[PDB]
């Protein structure tokens, strides 16, 4: 059973189930490559 | 002393007319607020503090 290591088969996914579980346990800030300047302009 | 009170002491020659920030949001301005001066960008927000 290789299900956990495969990309599940709308827009196609880019992470396997185990990759999803690993990334969900790590807190990483979003650098905002596309439009982060305007998002930061929306101060809070 | 600087920054130990919510109000200030000012020489009369330094006083200027009040202006509003409503039409100057999200742009860099010089400010003077009850004697506290600086440069900055202002945005309307939910009240904290
Ligand atoms: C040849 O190569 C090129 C280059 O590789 C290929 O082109 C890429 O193809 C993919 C797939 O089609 C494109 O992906 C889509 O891009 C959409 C636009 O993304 C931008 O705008 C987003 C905001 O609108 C923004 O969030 C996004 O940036 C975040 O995500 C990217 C990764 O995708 C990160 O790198 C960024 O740092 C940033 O990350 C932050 O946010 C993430 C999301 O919360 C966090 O995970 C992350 O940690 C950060 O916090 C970017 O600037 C995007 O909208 C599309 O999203 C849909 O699909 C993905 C993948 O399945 C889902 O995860 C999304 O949820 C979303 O899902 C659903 O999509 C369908 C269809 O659109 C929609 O109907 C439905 O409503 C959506 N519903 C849901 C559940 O949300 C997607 O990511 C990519 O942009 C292309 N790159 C280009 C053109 O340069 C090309 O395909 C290759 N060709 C061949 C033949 O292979
Ligand atoms: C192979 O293993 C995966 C889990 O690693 C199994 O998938 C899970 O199955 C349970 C019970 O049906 C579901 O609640 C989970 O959501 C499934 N996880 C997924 C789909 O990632 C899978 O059924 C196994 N395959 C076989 C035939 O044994
Ligand atoms: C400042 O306000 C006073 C009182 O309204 C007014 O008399 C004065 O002309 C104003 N000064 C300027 C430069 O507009
Ligand atoms: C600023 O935000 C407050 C609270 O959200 C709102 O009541 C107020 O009207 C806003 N100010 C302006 C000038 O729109």
């Amino acid at each position: 059973n290789l299900t956990m290591l495969q990309i599940p088969q709308g827009e196609r996914k880019y992470r396997s189930a185990i990759e999803d579980l690993l990334f969900n346990k790590v807190t990483i800030a979003d650098p905002g490559y596309m439009q982060g300047y305007d998002e930061c302009m929306q101060q809070g | 002393q600087y920054g130990t009170d919510t109000n200030s002491v000012c020489p009369m020659q330094a006083l200027r007319n009040d202006t509003s920030i409503e039409d100057k949001l999200d742009v860099c301005v010089e400010y003077s607020l009850h004697g506290i001066t600086g440069r900055g960008v202002f945005h309307n927000c939910t009240s904290v503090g």
